[PDB]
């Protein structure tokens, strides 16, 4: 009965890894409303050659590939902009 | 006594009810994890009708709360990315900012004392 | 008496599970190596569908590739101190507007 | 217990048996293929839902962070900000007039 009980157990818990919240799906998104900044647009309207972000909704319906691409410029633009900050090093202490 | 006490506890590995109790709610645990898998055949074999389909892809709903988490977490960025901007641009993230609020709690402080 | 009594009794009880057990075991084997398989051959990176689905795959594929670069250069920080920090200022800001209303 | 344990181990033996004959009938003969949705293409998965927790996780320390940002520059306003108004006028009077009678000593 030891025995096989260490030879079930694992495969038993990654059984437990997949058959464990079966049960979930997506929601409506329509309601999302749009109040884009306006330096956005200033951007997309600098670099036409370089930038190939489409709508973010084409036929009426939302598009992946554009909104990830508008936020990984989003976070290419956090990234120039904090690497001209100079700091590097971020510490705090909770028990003061 | 001595010889009824040695042979009571020689036998405590199997006798005594109470690893018959820890083993029992061990077969209460794998009775329940094997009856909530087995209760879901038709959605299991389902899933063994799902092989490496590449024009129809076959999503499952254990990532379904994953991919609404990112989706929300994408659209509270595109929500209020100019506080965002704001906030990084005027001062430091816990630097200048950590710094004046321990020396600005003194004057509270200072002025409880009086 | 009484122990031959309870030890004939846990044979009958542990003897027809002996024999079914191999083929149970070994079974289970097989069948958690083909779960192991269909877990790692569900391939999930989809909306409605652009293009290909395939096509549309690969493309947020290499998107997230990207994404874990830029990630990877860029990863500083955690989640629940900050949830902590929030609370107790959110209670010094009570503290405080009672404070002024006590003086 | 012993009543219990019997019919416990009946069950499970029930179980047993069921689980037998599902995967004869069923689960195995659909394992039964030759290309079992080959196994190679098992691996291939190692970069799709691992990388997007991780990125959840990123994501969830980022606005973290940036949340953490914004209410540090909420009381950077609140510390600066002099919150202490003195009443007014009728009250910064009324004050000095208790630190004249505090300097009568």
């Amino acid at each position: 009965v030891n025995e096989t009980l260490m030879f079930l157990e694992k495969e038993r818990e990654v059984v437990s890894s997949v058959l464990s919240l079966v049960n979930q799906y997506a929601l409506d998104g329509t309601n999302v409303a749009i109040n884009i900044p306006r330096l956005l647009l200033d951007k997309i309207e600098k670099q036409m050659f370089q930038l190939h972000i489409g709508n973010v909704y084409e036929a009426g319906k939302l598009n992946l590939l554009t909104v990830i691409q508008l936020l990984n410029e989003v976070l290419k633009v956090m990234k120039y902009e904090r690497c001209q900050a100079d700091q590097a090093r971020l510490t705090v202490d909770l028990h003061y | 006594e001595i010889e009824l006490l040695k042979l009571e506890k020689d036998t405590a590995d199997v006798v005594h009810p109470f690893f018959l109790a820890q083993k029992c709610h061990t077969l209460q645990s794998m009775n329940n994890h094997l009856e909530a898998v087995l209760k879901e055949k038709r959605s299991l074999r389902q899933r063994l009708l799902k092989p490496m389909c590449q024009e129809n892809l076959p999503i499952e709903a254990v990532y379904h709360r994953y991919m609404v988490h990112l989706l929300e977490l994408a659209v509270t960025f595109i929500e209020r990315l100019e506080t965002h901007l704001e906030t990084i641009r005027n001062i430091p993230h816990l630097a200048a900012n950590l710094k004046k609020m321990n020396q600005a709690l003194a004057k509270m402080d200072i002025l409880v004392t009086e | 008496r009484e122990l031959a009594d309870v030890l004939d009794a846990q044979i009958e009880m542990l003897s027809p599970f002996e024999a079914v057990a191999t083929r149970f075991k070994e079974q289970y084997r097989t069948f958690a190596t083909a779960l192991d398989t269909t877990r790692h051959e569900l391939p999930v990176r989809s909306i409605h569908l652009e293009g290909d689905g395939q096509q549309l795959l690969d493309a947020l594929q290499h998107e997230l590739v990207t994404t874990q670069r830029l990630l990877g250069e860029l990863d500083v920080g955690d989640s629940e101190e900050n949830v902590q920090v929030l609370d107790l200022l959110s209670e010094l800001k009570d503290v405080t507007a009672k404070k002024d209303l006590e003086l | 217990l012993d009543q219990k344990l019997r019919l416990v181990t009946s069950d499970f033996h029930q179980l047993i048996l069921a689980f037998l004959q599902v995967y004869d009938d069923e689960l195995g003969e659909c394992c039964q293929r030759p290309g079992p949705d080959l196994h190679p293409c098992g691996p291939i998965i190692q970069a799709t839902h691992q990388n997007l927790t991780s990125y959840s996780q990123l994501l969830q320390v980022v606005m973290a962070v940036a949340d953490t940002s914004a209410k540090a520059v909420e009381t950077v306003k609140k510390q600066q900000g002099e919150q202490i108004c003195w009443g007014g006028s009728s009250s910064v009077m009324s004050l000095a007039t208790k630190m004249n009678e505090l300097m009568e000593k």
